[PDB]
């Protein structure tokens, strides 16, 4: 047997698997173990032999994929796809929690830009979720001292120390008195899903003339961003306008639904990137359609 | 007594519906009041000389009344050849 | 008549001298007057809702009194370890 | 003999070289032919087999480099290094003209950010240089119609049409009355060299934690930029603080002059990039030193 460790946003699982095991079998054990039924959003990521974050293909054997030969094999269980609306698509407690911890992580690390006012309101919901109702008896001075409440950028812009921050956040924690932990998690996700960079997979791409740009792939479609502005896309293609996608090495070609319009073509710096773009377009397109006409 | 009821499937979903979505702060009055309060509370702690590029892009976006869904709507306008042409001209 | 003259090499160049340089606009009054004039002439024609990220970074840099050489001087302050640590923290 | 075509910013040269020809012999014919003595700033660029812009090594044979097998072989003669100060270092007419055309090209294509007021002043000096003194007899309505006077970004931000732009620029052209063509070129370069992005070679790099940043290599040292801001560097290392530079695959290491400060290390996405960074650091360092202590 092959030793395996699978880490979710708040849990660690140890599994021993036969060489015969395929990604799909490993995935099933994990979702089975954690009691997760809304599996279509998730995937298992691993570092490959080259050192690249890669999604484990479910139709192939684990051992046949370029997993970093070591023991145990280390995988991260993460959401690969995001719902269009959290209040209608994340039905379970484990699903909401997982999305919340992953989204919060991106906010805290500045992967997803979040303005200061919103970052503080998010921090206060995250506090209510972690601590429940503020209680003057338990939550004494310093109760938030070990928490990562805000992105570094927000801390650097305000002339406040750690204690002032924790006093301002306490006031807000106190404000959500009575709100259940699950409702604070949901409220946090409702606000976070409106952020411009929320749920967007960004890819460095070039047009014919060699201009450096960003391709964004998300639940709703494909977007093109100026190199310096990942918050406001300049061009967009809804799924219903795309009939076929494909790549030839660094060249990617997107064929429109008609015949009059030309092919939307761009170039990725690596084939690896185009493979990821294809996988992501396919997955978001399928789930997009499946929500509308099931 | 008496009662009647017509029976028919009222399909509520829709292609490209995302374009008409609004934000939680626009549909939630409590969140909107919280954010307004937080803007005041932080105004005097802010060091205005520390502004990242994203902070500026974001403040300009707000100044101009933008939001994720309104922009998605706007940027998808035009036909496929016009948008591909703008892409090449970028 | 009479005349005298000391003889010595007056080495003018220097390591890191770029940190003390000024801009042409600062040393050239005509260029400075021209740019002031151009700022007025274009104030009316400018569409203030079409600002790129670089436009906003640049305006903020002018508002804070920054120039290429003054920034170079400022970002090289501190010792090598401090700057390498800031780099890792970015 | 091998057919070769070398294009400078304003001239095209056709050479026939033996297979034995090295990059150095080809470079010497070019500078010889155009009458250029300040050669240290220049280089010959070509598109390799893979499609990458590459500087031709001077010590090797031209045929032994991955030149895109075709005929004639196409090279672009361009400045690889920039002077610290144009008024001091660009003594010849051909040198000034070549730097001016190249720099202008980067401003016009928005490779170098330039604010609108400066872009219009620069456009007016470029006009004085091309046309000489404004003459109401020769320069009638439309004389600037075929000129690329401004970066697209400036045109898109002002509510002015082509004619209004030409009229405004004509006033400025007229303002430089009496200025020789060579002085307009030099005045243009004196203003342009103060731009933040002027003369900077930018490379996408990551720190230990994977943050995406920009390394800038120029005539004066090494600079580190935030991903979104290429105008204002956050950290800088002057040349005299670097004792050694080297790379192992994607990893690049910069050793400081002492012992107590750790190595400055960063990761490039490709080994090709690191080879370019090394070549650029070496060249700029050498010329930097040479200006101070010949």
């Amino acid at each position: 047997t092959i030793s395996v460790r699978v880490t979710t946003m708040d849990a660690e699982l140890e599994f021993a698997i036969q060489p015969n095991t395929t990604g799909k079998q490993l995935f099933d054990q994990v979702v089975k173990t954690i009691g997760l039924r809304e599996v279509w959003f998730f995937g298992l990521q691993y570092q490959d032999t080259k050192g690249f974050s890669t999604w484990l293909k479910l139709n192939k054997k684990v051992t046949a994929q370029d997993v970093r030969k070591e023991s145990p094999l280390l995988f991260k269980f993460r959401a690969k796809f995001y719902p269009e609306d959290v209040s209608e698509e994340l039905i379970q407690d484990i699903t909401q929690r997982l999305f919340f911890l992953q989204v919060k992580e991106g906010i805290l690390n500045d992967d997803i830009y979040c303005p200061p006012e919103t970052a503080v309101l998010l921090a206060s919901y995250a506090v209510q979720s972690k601590y429940g109702d503020f209680n003057k008896e338990v939550h004494k001075s310093g109760y938030l001292a070990g928490d990562k409440l805000l992105p570094q950028r927000v801390l650097e812009q305000h002339k406040l120390n750690k204690d002032q921050w924790e006093e301002r956040i306490q006031v807000w924690h106190e404000e959500h008195r009575g709100m259940l932990r699950e409702d604070a998690v949901l409220e946090y996700l409702k606000i976070a899903q409106d952020l411009e960079m929320y749920g967007v997979n960004y890819f460095s791409i070039k047009n014919k003339k060699g201009s450096e740009l960003w391709l964004g792939v998300d639940a709703l479609g494909l977007n093109i961003y100026e190199q310096n502005d990942r918050l406001t896309p300049k061009i967009g293609f809804p799924w219903s306008e795309i009939r076929n996608i494909s790549f030839n090495d660094k060249k990617f070609v997107i064929k429109p639904i008609d015949k009059k319009a030309p092919d939307f073509v761009f170039y990725a710096p690596r084939l690896r990137i185009n493979k990821r773009i294809l996988a992501l377009c396919m997955g978001n397109h399928e789930l997009y359609m499946r929500r509308r006409k099931p | 007594a008496e009662a009647s009821a017509d029976l028919r499937a009222d399909a509520m979903a829709k292609d490209r519906s995302e374009e008409e979505r609004t934000t939680e702060a626009e549909k939630n009055e409590r969140v909107q009041k919280h954010l307004k309060a937080l803007t005041s509370e932080l105004a005097n702690a802010r060091d205005e000389s520390k502004k990242t590029a994203n902070d500026m892009i974001h403040a300009e976006n707000m100044r101009l009344g933008r939001d994720k869904y309104k922009t998605l709507r706007q940027i998808r306008q035009g036909n496929t050849k016009q948008r591909i042409d703008e892409f090449e001209s970028m």
